[PDB]
């Protein structure tokens, strides 16, 4: 029972792990597409 | 406390009131060679220059706004900030590209910018105000070329065409420009005297030194032609539709009829294309520093601008963050 | 005709710039392909 | 002389046909109707709802701020 809970609790922490680094990615992908559309937005109200 | 626009143009600087007209002061620029600031202190220098003696008042009280190239690179627009608030201790900045003013002048946010400077002649897609960067279209068949093309001329008439000399030499080559050229073949032509009395008639030349900028490297038709190409897909009819020219180097006879018909036979016949005619000089000069002028006096950019409070909250992330 | 005259003084320089420029080169909004927008 | 008649018979097209008020005009264009120009209300909340068989609505937002 120990080797199955430890098994499973590496399995658990490793893709949680691999769950922050794709969150993370992902994140800094969306503040760069955001700040992209907000600079496009300053824009968008200045000619406006 | 009447907002101020100066335009740091290559080759000459155009200063002025954001509620005024017309640049009070327009001088010739040099630190901007290549179109951003090649010389910090030279730049700093003339800027000093500009509002000590070409507008006489101190840059503490009234609100500034400068003009940077749309290709300039990042790092210079935070110098730019950095130098500009700590020297001079502004109250409120803020910085726009020449493209960008030059749609804004023409009360046509959408559109398409041909422009040339000192070195270059640039075609710039701006939609909804925002220039696209990998749209830009970047040529050296500036006016300069052209000017240089007439002064080799003349040196082969072998007229007699320190820095003030070469100035001169620059002046009365752009000076040639106005009245003679037009864009055997040309017929009997004009007789433009010098200063000192020397002409010649000037005859072909008048039509072949223009045609180096469509045929002398990529020509100004081709320029735009493929920056519209690299642009988005379904908003080039918007692009052809709002064709704008701005800058005095762009001062040719029929220079802007020429462009009309390459472009017209160049696009599509069914394309709405259509060239804006601010084809006067002055129109040409002040295009520009009026879309700053414009921009700076509205009520909005009251909250546009970066104000000193921004800056010592902040340091030079500022720019990238308050100027599209 | 007096209040078209009253409210065109104190229109500071860039709007009388813009006055001349509007009257010579106009626009127009719609090029007759508007539809597409609906597509 | 036909291309320059060409040429300022257009210009003239642009002159005359600006004097008259959308209508007048023959060749009665469609649909003009000239529609508001918003002017400003500044920083606005739009709800939007529309059919796509099926009805979706957005809510724009025009500034970060808000």
């Amino acid at each position: 029972q120990e080797r199955r809970w430890k098994v499973a609790a590496a399995k658990k922490l490793v893709r949680t792990v691999v769950r922050h680094h794709e969150e993370k990615q992902l994140r800094e992908e969306r503040g760069k597409k955001e700040e992209q559309s907000r600079l496009r937005r300053i824009a968008a109200s200045t000619a406006r | 406390v009447g907002a101020l626009v100066f335009d740091i143009g290559s080759y000459t600087v155009r200063a002025g009131y954001a509620g005024e007209d017309c640049p009070k002061v327009d001088f010739p620029t040099s630190p901007l060679k290549n179109g951003m600031v090649e010389d910090w202190d030279s730049f700093q220098a003339i800027l000093d220059h500009t509002y000590k003696m070409h507008v006489k008042s101190e840059a503490s009280l009234h609100p500034v706004l400068m003009s940077e190239a749309p290709w300039n690179t990042r790092a210079k627009r935070e110098k730019l900030t950095e130098l500009m608030f700590e020297h001079y201790n502004i109250p409120a900045f803020f910085l726009c590209k020449t493209a960008v003013l030059t749609a804004f002048a023409n009360g046509r946010s959408t559109g398409l910018i041909l422009d040339s400077g000192a070195t270059h002649t640039t075609a710039i897609p701006v939609h909804d105000g925002y220039v696209l960067q990998q749209g830009i279209v970047k040529s050296p068949l500036a006016g300069d070329f052209i000017t240089m093309q007439c002064r080799e001329l003349f040196q082969e008439m072998n007229i007699e065409l320190r820095s003030w000399h070469n100035y001169m030499c620059n002046c009365v080559i752009q000076d040639f420009q106005a009245s003679v050229l037009q864009v055997a073949a040309q017929m009997p032509t004009v007789h433009y005297e010098f200063p000192n009395g020397y002409n010649c008639d000037f005859g072909a030349e008048r039509l072949k030194i223009p045609e180096g900028l469509f045929d002398p490297m990529l020509g100004v038709s081709h320029v735009v032609t493929t920056s519209v190409g690299m642009c988005d897909i379904d908003i080039r009819p918007g692009l052809y539709g709002s064709v704008i020219v701005a800058g005095g180097n762009t001062l040719i006879q029929s220079f802007t009829d020429r462009l009309n018909r390459e472009l017209s036979q160049k696009t599509p016949p069914s394309m709405r294309l259509k060239l804006i005619a601010n084809n006067t000089t002055v129109e040409r000069r002040f295009s520009s520093w009026i879309g700053g002028s414009i921009l700076a006096s509205l009520g909005t950019f009251q909250q546009m601008w970066i104000s000193k409070q921004e800056y010592e909250e902040g340091g030079k992330q500022c720019v990238e963050r308050k100027c599209p | 005709l007096e209040e078209l005259a009253d409210f065109m003084e104190q229109l500071t320089p860039i709007e009388k710039y813009a006055l001349n420029y509007l009257e010579l080169f106009h626009t127009s909004i719609e090029q007759e392909k508007e539809r597409n927008s609906e597509d | 002389t036909q291309e320059e008649l060409l040429r300022e018979a257009k210009i003239t097209e642009e002159l005359n046909l600006r004097s008259l008020e959308t209508y007048e005009r023959l060749e009665a264009d469609k649909k003009k109707q000239v529609h508001k120009k918003r002017k400003c209300p500044g920083p606005i909340i739009t709800y939007h709802s529309v059919t796509v068989r099926c009805s979706r609505t957005f809510i724009t937002f025009s500034d970060d701020a808000t």
